[PDB]
């Protein structure tokens, strides 16, 4: 049995499909959610942690899966797969090799549209001269590049 | 209903914060005494999910929660007596102190009176005479009739009851009393039938006799007293009385009969009905002390019936009178 | 009195970790056996100060301070009988179990004070007996002196009552 | 269950469902705390160690279990696989490759944007010119500023 990823609860059942469990309910708690939680926290920053966007908990009857997903598209196939690997060494288990090579290469394509926006070289410093190639630039000097 | 909800797994925090207190250890102990010392202490029990008991020692460990637990699951932690608390958590701080734990709120003379008033039940604050005999730890007051069928048993779970019949006990077979203890007194009691069966008057009111079996049958009504039901002795003591009396007037069993079943020292006081009648079966040092007055009825006003049982002792009518009765008054 | 509960207010945390329980149930049923059952649970009144009782549905709804509460306020809940006491929280463990709460506490004590003792007036708490013969609903006592008069008559209203002359 | 973490109780049962349990309750009631105090000394040097938000606790009315903590929401992903190989030998076993790369990772993060920023270099020296491509060249040595 593996559930969607459409809320917390119903994405528990499908963590534990991949990493142990074949048909069986999850033993996994409230313990297993937290994880979760914080993984999209640190995540969620969006100034260092790899931006995922999220929907957190505003209780529902469970107060840690009153969550609703929040997820783009690369990160559908990081944050349950890492979380998988994760409730693993609580089986005393690792986790197989397709489980930790989805999460990897779901993080990286996550990482590949954010690199872009954060990240951009300087233009020229303020000690540039305009150039006198220039026809007309109504300026001798720049404030910095422009 | 009265049994308020609570935990008995009780919340602990700090005195000076809202944190929880965890891996302390508790020191039990008496009354208005430190715990601490082992001079002091006294032992320490566990409630049981199956009620029972099991002794353990002073020291209980206290989870990350701020509660009770021992054995390294949840378990319920109780004592036998008033008792001092002295809570530590992990650091060896005292967190609080409580002289005696069994102190505390008092003050408000209603939670109060149970050390200071007499305990008595009333038969009209609970449903049956059942629940009144078993919730009777003292008194039993009768303030109201109570409906009874033959083979109806009451239990008194086995103690010492002073019942003090101020109101009838109306019904027809035996209101069966069980496990009354040593010195029980039964007081003013008075029983009467539901219906009203036929009697006959062999005599004038001259108060002879009658020897006609017609005169006899010219006297039959419904009553419960100037007369007492027909016998299968009357039928031969008077010959054609049988025939000429009608059939709903013979072969009767209406008696309102209070059986006292196995019991000892139960002692009926003041036994008076109309159609009544006291059965003790198997019963031993029971007495029939200062009977006014009673009507009888098929079945005997003072009966020992030693028949089921051992053979009957210290059975005896001191004082008193009867009236009537369809067969012998002291059998 | 020396009665007292082990949590003044009644508030249930979780098992290792000092938070409200949110969003739980509680199955109070018979003593010594799992109240989860229907069977063994038993329907909860709620004891109103007034001298009052009324049922409502058997699980209790734990709010967020841990305490229980029943129609959008706290609510002082009783039973028939001892009872067992299960808290479960919103994922539907077993936090804790408690197979034995009972408890004497008679408050309200309208309808309890009838039931759980004797009534018996004393004369020196009335200036005449006339007016401790009118209060006496099952016992009189008489514990002092009281003079009268040729013509003199005390009614006690054609109650059934136990004297006792000390 | 669980809510937020405002305690390192329920950071201590999570702790014990990531090294040894199958997430169930602990037998632990305190234990993980403790090394969480001790491995927020060597992080969190007044703010000289790893930053982690971390406030000291006095563990003398606090009973070292509710304790001061202080600790981000995004530094909650990290200090749980920490804290899980710091359980690992005291019940006689040793953390598998998930945990203790994660708690590396997790630690990393955590130090990633106080090296960032300490990792700059100091002004020009008191020797660089003043310049006479800077109009008015007038001071000796430079002003230590840029």
């Amino acid at each position: 049995t593996k559930g969607d990823l459409v809320r917390a609860a119903l994405r528990k059942l499908g963590v534990a499909s991949d990493a142990t469990l074949t048909d069986v309910e999850p033993q996994s708690m409230q313990d297993a959610v937290d994880d979760l939680e914080a993984m999209m926290a640190e995540w969620y920053q969006d100034g260092k942690g790899i931006i995922t966007g999220y929907v957190f908990s505003d209780d529902e009857n469970p107060p840690a899966e009153g969550d609703d997903h929040g997820l783009r598209s690369s990160a559908v196939s990081a944050v349950f797969h890492n979380l998988a690997c994760r409730i693993a060494p609580d089986y005393a288990l690792e986790a197989t090799a397709k489980i930790i090579a989805t999460a990897k290469y779901g993080k990286e394509l996550l990482y590949k549209q954010t690199a872009i926006s954060r990240a951009k070289r300087a233009p020229y410093p303020s000690r540039m001269p305009t150039g006198s190639g220039n026809s007309f630039p109504n300026l001798n000097e720049w404030h910095y590049f422009p | 209903a009265n049994v308020v909800v609570s935990n008995p797994r009780p919340i602990f925090t700090e005195s000076r914060s809202f944190k929880a207190v965890a891996n302390g250890k508790i020191y039990i102990g008496q009354i208005d005494t430190d715990p601490v010392n082992p001079a002091n202490q006294i032992p320490v029990y566990i409630e049981n999910e199956d009620g029972s008991h099991v002794q353990i020692t002073q020291p209980l460990i206290i989870n990350a929660a701020g509660k009770i637990v021992y054995n390294g699951q949840l378990v319920k932690i109780v004592t036998v007596q008033g008792h001092s608390m002295a809570i530590y958590d992990a650091n060896g701080s005292q967190v609080d102190y409580i002289a005696n734990v069994l102190k505390y709120d008092p003050d408000q003379y209603s939670i109060e009176a149970d050390k200071k008033f007499k305990y008595s039940v009333k038969l009209s604050d609970y449903p049956t005479l059942q629940d009144a005999a078993s919730a009777a730890v003292d008194g039993l007051l009768i303030d109201r009739d109570y409906n009874f069928y033959g083979g109806e048993t009451v239990d008194f779970g086995g103690k010492v009851l002073t019942i003090e019949c101020k109101a009838k006990f109306i019904g027809d077979g035996n209101l069966i009393f069980t496990k009354l203890g040593k010195g029980s007194r039964i007081a003013g009691v008075f029983m009467e039938s539901t219906t009203t069966p036929w009697v006959i008057k062999p005599w004038t009111d001259d108060n002879q006799w009658l020897t006609d079996a017609a005169a006899v049958v010219a006297t039959l009504k419904q009553s419960k007293t100037d007369g007492y039901q027909p016998t299968v002795s009357d039928y031969v003591k008077f010959p054609g009385i049988e025939t000429l009396l009608p059939p709903n007037a013979k072969g009767q069993n209406i008696t309102s009969t209070l059986e006292i079943r196995e019991c000892i020292g139960v002692e009926v006081h003041r036994a008076s009905g109309l159609m009544a009648g006291f059965l003790f079966r198997g019963c031993h040092f029971c007495k029939m002390v200062d009977a006014n007055n009673p009507s009888g009825g098929k079945d005997g006003i003072i009966t020992f019936e030693n028949l089921s049982g051992d053979w009957g002792k210290g059975n005896y009518v001191i004082g008193g009178r009867t009236s009537y009765g369809s067969v012998s008054s002291a059998q």
